[PDB]
RNA sequence: ACGACCAGGGCUACACACGUGCUACAAUGGCGCAUACAAAGAGAAGCGACCUCGCGAGAGCAAGCGGACCUCAUAAAGUGCGUCGUAGUCCGGAUUGGAGUCUGCAACUCGACUCCAUGAAGUCGGAAUCGCUAGUAAUCGUGGAUCAGAAUGCCACGGUG
RNA sequence: CUCCUAAAGAGUAACGGAGGAGCACGAAGGUUGGCUAAUCCUGGUCGGACAUCAGGAGGUUAGUGCAAUGGCAUAAGCCA
């Protein structure tokens, strides 16, 4: 709860006079992280879907999701119902453990660093990017690795613009290209 | 084990794992080796961590990562806007230094097409 | 790859070089030295440079100083 | 003017097809260090040592040599030791980026070479087809003509065999 | 079997106008608990017009083992 106990001290008093609020609860919270693992490819062998869910397992200490098709769609030719891809979603102070790993551990380690972009938000404050590599985690050994598939990081804030939304994460010093 | 070189080096003799880095050679392998303080013919692994340290801070001297892959982006996409006959040669898939085209330019040219 | 004792250009090329920019903007420069080395006061000019039947008009720029002028005037037609 | 002079361009193009070669796909090998044994040639607007500087191509200075005398000029396969351990690899070098050297009025089209970096195809080749009978084939270096510069071609020479 | 012809109860003909059935299911039945779509927009590794993720819009334009009609949010739809 590193940031976690950094967030109720340090960056509310910043943001509270930043946009001059009247209320704390009118700050922007942080809800949840999702980690989404969209293999597609699962349809031609399922053996690799579970060690693909079991990086994901490592990743954020929770037992991953397999999301299923919801309509069949022959352009990938899959059929509604069919296992396509894994989800974790991160609430909590797991959220937040996992909130410190990547941006001081996740961040220092990517390829060709050039930092993330400031445009990436959803419109109404919620911020979304995807890494293309799994070994940038310390868990997930070099050693073990079957395959290089990424995945797609998504943060859930309670900010009404994506101003209010690039002030929050930017206090917990985010790279902005 | 990992360089400032993202790229993860085999475990084998460091001049030759070292040379995995995109930017580094045999010549620069040996120079960073030399420059460092390890011997060329032992392997990763028996390399103490701090030793490793030391073989990031001597490769942080040079150009070589993505970086460097920028950096030739960088030099063909200006030749390319520049509109020279390099450029030219660039961006037809042509070879560029005056080899000839009537036959073997098929590095350049790829597999042939009738 | 000329040695490093210096970059050639035609003397003809140079004194119209010269005569241009101290008279100000003036019209395209008609010059057959393809093998001139483009220096940094061409900068601004349009020299028209011969390609073996026409005069291919080059507006010279900061990026292009260094090069040959006849690298910007293609001498074979291909389509 | 179908004659003559000039500058620039082309003969160097590039969907493709063929002939002749060079380099490979490796362990009978690659790399590193040490070391052995040739023949035949050329040289005065030329060959250019020794020494100094440069990672190197080379540069500066400057002997000797119209040459069984001096220079080109260190032969390489080989041999000894070490390493690599069958992998697109310490095989392979294409291609490309950057930085240079030299010749030459002038290396853009369109030179050769050096350094750093990158590391295509290629894991022995369908139908078919070529050369060779002994110091031959195979393989390994060396020199000369043309030539300011530009040999994987040509002409010659020896090593192993 | 369903709709129209059929004239606002029922019924109502033509070699009138349009479509279906000759099954399926031990769960696709019973019950308890829970749940709420289509489509589109924005952002996001491979990923594309279209896969999974997140948000907003939207409000059933969806869904119902199968034709049509009448129904269906207390859901008759979806999950255990």
């Amino acid at each position: 709860a590193k940031l976690h106990d950094y967030y109720k001290d340090e960056v509310v008093k910043k943001l509270m006079t930043e946009f001059n609020y009247n209320s704390v609860m009118q700050v922007p919270r942080v809800e949840k992280i999702t980690l989404n693992m969209g293999v597609g490819e699962a349809i031609a062998d399922k053996k690799l879907l579970d060690n693909a869910a079991a990086d994901l397992a490592a990743i954020s200490g929770q037992k991953p999701l397999i999301t299923k098709a919801r309509k069949s769609v022959a352009g990938f030719k899959i059929r509604q119902g069919y296992p396509i891809g894994c989800k974790v979603t991160l609430r909590g102070e797991r959220m937040w453990e996992f909130f410190e790993r990547l941006i001081t551990i996740a961040v220092p380690r990517i390829r060709d660093f050039r930092g993330l972009s400031a445009k990436s938000f959803d419109g109404r404050g919620n911020y979304s990017m995807g890494v293309r590599e799994q070994i940038i985690f310390p868990e997930i050994d070099y050693d073990k690795v079957d395959r290089v598939r990424g995945l797609d990081i998504t943060i859930t804030t309670t900010a009404k613009s994506d101003e209010e939304g690039r002030a929050l994460l930017a206090a917990f010093d985010f790279p902005f290209r | 084990a990992r360089i400032a070189g993202i790229n993860i080096p085999d475990h084998k003799h460091a001049v030759i794992a070292l040379t995995s880095i995109y930017g580094v050679g045999k010549t620069r392998s040996k120079a960073i080796l030399a420059a460092a303080g390890i011997a060329e013919d032992v392997k990763i692994s028996e390399l103490s961590e701090g030793q490793i340290d030391t073989l990031r801070d001597e490769v942080a001297k040079f150009v070589v990562e993505g970086d460097l892959r920028r950096e030739i982006s960088m030099s063909i996409k200006r030749l390319m806007d520049l509109g020279c006959y390099r450029g030219l040669r660039h961006r037809r898939g042509l070879p560029v230094r005056g080899q000839r085209t009537k036959t073997n330019a098929r590095t350049r040219k790829g597999p042939r097409k009738p | 790859r000329s040695l490093k004792k210096g970059p050639f250009i035609d003397l003809h090329l140079l004194k119209k070089v010269e005569k241009a920019v101290e008279s100000g903007d003036k019209k395209p420069l008609r010059t057959w030295s393809r093998r001139s080395t483009i220096f940094p006061n061409m900068i601004g000019l349009t020299i028209a440079v011969h390609n073996g039947r026409q005069h291919v008009p080059v507006f010279v720029t900061d990026e292009m100083v260094g090069h040959k002028l006849g690298e910007f005037a293609p001498t074979r037609t291909y389509r």
